[PDB]
């Protein structure tokens, strides 16, 4: 192969792997933030669906 | 938390219906016929407020 081919192929390899490394570090940071705060789409542990609540007039008024 | 707000003992003084339960059951259907409107105003206010202190009057 030409030195141009090997050189620019090395640059492509380094770009891909540096982006993968920075996105792994961002992956760790995002997971830490979403476990500590819970304001993201991960670690959304289920709560009770509020469609299960009966809103009818019950037998006694004080409720 | 806050102080619970209870009405005074003069606000709960009213002339009571001092009849027995069989007296009430004997005149129950005519009472439901005749005394409809304030009873249903009261039960509507009682199921909408969900607080008896707002439903005294």
């Amino acid at each position: 192969d030409a030195p141009e081919k090997n050189y620019e192929r090395t640059m492509a390899i380094l770009q891909i792997e540096s982006e993968k490394a920075e996105l792994r570090l961002k992956e760790l940071e995002v997971r830490r933030l979403m476990r500590a705060k819970g304001d993201g789409p991960w670690f959304q542990y289920p709560t009770i669906d509020k469609a299960l609540i009966d809103h009818s007039p019950k037998a006694t008024p004080d409720n | 938390p806050g102080i619970v707000e209870l009405p005074s003992l003069e606000d709960l003084k009213v002339q009571e219906v001092k009849v027995s339960s069989s007296v009430l059951k004997a005149a129950a259907h005519h009472y439901g016929a005749q005394c409809d409107k304030p009873n249903k105003e009261f039960m509507l206010c009682r199921w909408e407020e969900k607080d008896p202190r707002r439903c005294l009057e």
